[PDB]
């Protein structure tokens, strides 16, 4: 188990770590987060009370360091530090749990809920997706656009999703356009899978973490990116059969976890009629149809 | 964008533009088997691409053959229209490559979009003006041309014959808009009033008779007058 804690809690603030959420008042006696499964990836996030506006956080694996969040009153955010002298870290988080002002992790044991969200989600994967080299965490937020989005104005705070464009030189062998529009296997795997992904779990990594910026931050061209990652699947004739059936596992657990008032805002009428009814892999997504048919027929 | 009547003079600035129908490119007739069922038939098409500021009218014609052994036609059709049109682009030296490409119908907005990757400063455009180029296969000598051919083939016709000698683009393009509506309204009265007159001759090399100002002042009097009369007859009123 790890800890992630606070220096203070000096604005009331929403805090989320990985799948769970809690409140924090202002000037709470509040110093982190504790017994944390160590994983392979997690994510801590806020929401400010007096400022509903930008949601923001930092993912990051407990195994590449020991970090916490300290306020930044000049900036105006909790940031997230590395703490480099592991005595002083030990020291502290020995301590703040003898003092008891930190939080629980509350890992039900029948819950797998945040591996089935994160199992292909690599932090590796994310560090080139949110380029800062100099920390061993990424800083996401609400307003952050896609190099892709860019392109139709910081290259810095951008995130470097896999351009996907249906309508592209990429996407359309030039002489096979009527048949790479209609099916984009090629683009899926030979261009997609076989030429930049390089395998199935890479491509479901980044599919998970676009998933889980849309719904944790806001974040519009991440949830652009998850919904374009779905339909080139689904418009593909020919797809791995593993990975049809994993991504109808994905999808399903991703479904599930939506905040149910959330819906009108997190899921594209368009993409998500033509994956279940019209498209190649209809048949294919037993599960994911059934939780949405079941939990919001209103978008089909 | 789409198009319209408010920035409906723009189609005569200097900006090269062609408007593209597909309306007529596959094309069948309807009859019955021994079976009882019935059964479609295909007849030569045509695409039709006109740039509206010339009259310059780059006429595909789309032979049978090209059908054959194929499926989902209605579709193919459209995939098969985007081919020529890029094909057409191709060929032209780049000083007389459109600008803009308008397509009567929203259906040929991808195929088109997709055939023209390698041209990413055309734009590809629907518009909003219920144009007549449907009833281009009323015009005699276009028609012939269509129903006799054997094999792939293009054909150029100033759509406008000399009328540009005398008249704007922009009010060519009326008379054009007026003689194919009139054509599509009510085909065989509107071939009538065009031919009533057997010593106003149409040249071997033009569409239309040879009209004086006056006459077509005239002929476009009578035209409006069988589409108001149609749309009397339609509506009752
Ligand atoms: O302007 C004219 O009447 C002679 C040129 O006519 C053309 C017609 C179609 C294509 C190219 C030229």
């Amino acid at each position: 188990m790890n800890t992630v804690p606070f220096t203070s809690a000096p604005i009331e603030v929403t805090i989320g770590i990985d799948q769970y959420s809690f409140n924090v008042k202002e000037n709470q006696p509040f110093h982190g987060i504790k017994d944390i499964p160590i994983g392979h990836v997690h994510v801590i996030h806020f929401q400010h009370a007096d400022n509903s506006s930008m949601r923001y956080g930092y993912w990051f694996d407990c195994r590449m360091g020991n970090f916490y969040i300290q306020y930044d009153p000049k900036d105006g955010l909790y940031k997230m530090m590395e703490e480099r002298d592991g005595a002083k870290f030990e020291n502290i988080v020995h301590n703040f749990k003898e003092r008891q002002m930190m939080v629980s992790y509350p890992k039900i044991d029948e819950d797998d809920t945040w591996y089935n969200l994160t199992e292909f989600v690599q932090m590796d994967k994310i560090r080139k997706i949110v380029r800062k080299d100099e920390n061993q965490f990424s800083y996401v937020d609400s307003s952050m656009t896609t190099v892709q989005e860019n392109e139709l104005s910081d290259p810095a705070h951008s995130l470097n999703y896999t351009v996907i464009n249906f309508k592209s030189r990429e996407a359309i062998r030039p002489g096979h356009e009527m048949e790479d529009f209609l099916d984009k296997s090629y683009y899926l795997n030979t261009v997609m899978l076989q030429g930049i992904f390089k395998n199935s779990s890479n491509y479901f990594g980044e599919l998970q973490f676009a998933f889980l910026n849309a719904m944790f931050f806001g974040n519009y061209g991440s949830s652009l990116q998850w919904h374009a990652m779905i339909e080139l699947i689904c418009s593909s004739a020919t797809v791995p059969k593993h990975m049809l059936d994993k991504l109808d596992e994905i999808l399903y657990y991703q479904i599930k976890t939506l905040p149910e008032q959330y819906s009108d805002i997190l899921l594209n009428e368009r993409v998500w009629n033509i994956c279940l009814y019209s498209s190649f892999q209809k048949n294919s997504l037993h599960n994911t149809e059934k939780i949405m048919e079941n939990k919001y027929p209103e978008l089909l | 964008g789409a198009m319209n009547s408010s920035n409906y003079a723009e189609l005569f600035n200097n900006d090269i533009k062609l408007f593209v129908d597909d309306t007529n490119v596959y094309r069948v007739t309807v009859h019955k088997t021994f079976e009882g069922n019935v059964a479609t038939k295909a007849i030569n098409g045509c695409i039709f691409t006109l740039n509206p500021k010339t009259g310059h009218l780059f006429l595909k014609i789309i032979h049978t053959s090209v059908w054959a052994g194929q499926k989902r036609l209605s579709q193919l059709a459209k995939w098969k229209t985007a081919e020529e049109v890029s094909a057409l682009v191709r060929s032209l030296p780049k000083e007389e490559q459109p600008k803009q490409i308008i397509v009567t119908r929203k259906a040929m907005l991808d195929p088109l979009e997709v055939h023209m990757l390698d041209f990413p400063n055309i734009a590809i455009r629907p518009t909003e003006l219920r144009l007549p180029f449907s009833a281009a296969m009323s015009i005699d000598k276009l028609s012939d041309v269509v129903m006799k051919a054997t094999e792939p083939q293009m054909v150029l016709f100033n759509i406008y014959d000399d009328w540009l000698d005398r008249i704007s683009s922009y009010t060519a393009f009326s008379r054009l808009t007026l003689l194919l509506r009139a054509l599509k309204t009510n085909e065989e009265s509107a071939k009538m009033i065009l031919l009533s007159d057997p010593t106003i001759t149409i040249k071997s090399y033009h569409l239309w008779p040879s009209f004086t100002d006056e006459q077509w002042i005239t002929i476009e009097s009578q035209m409006r007058d069988l589409i108001l009369t149609e749309y009397g007859r339609k509506y009752n009123v």
